[PDB]
């Protein structure tokens, strides 16, 4: 058995849309392999 | 040629071996 947690309230937090653009082809293509961990939301144009 | 131009839009376009070149001397 385990007891868990709980969801507490609707607290409501926004993102926002930065800028800049990127090229490069290789796999990293930043700091390290995987992608959605490491690409910024939204951009804007 | 414009239509080159159209076509490249958003495209933006050795330190590293120099770093690893003395810790592999060493």
């Amino acid at each position: 058995t385990l007891i868990n947690q709980h969801i507490l309230k609707p607290a409501p937090p926004p993102t926002e849309i930065p800028a800049r653009l990127q090229v490069k082809p290789p796999q990293p293509a930043a700091m390290k392999i995987p992608n959605r961990p490491t690409l910024l939301g939204g951009s804007a144009i | 040629s414009d239509y080159e131009r159209l076509m490249l839009l958003l495209s933006d376009r050795f330190m590293r071996l120099r770093f690893v070149e003395a810790w592999r001397k060493k």
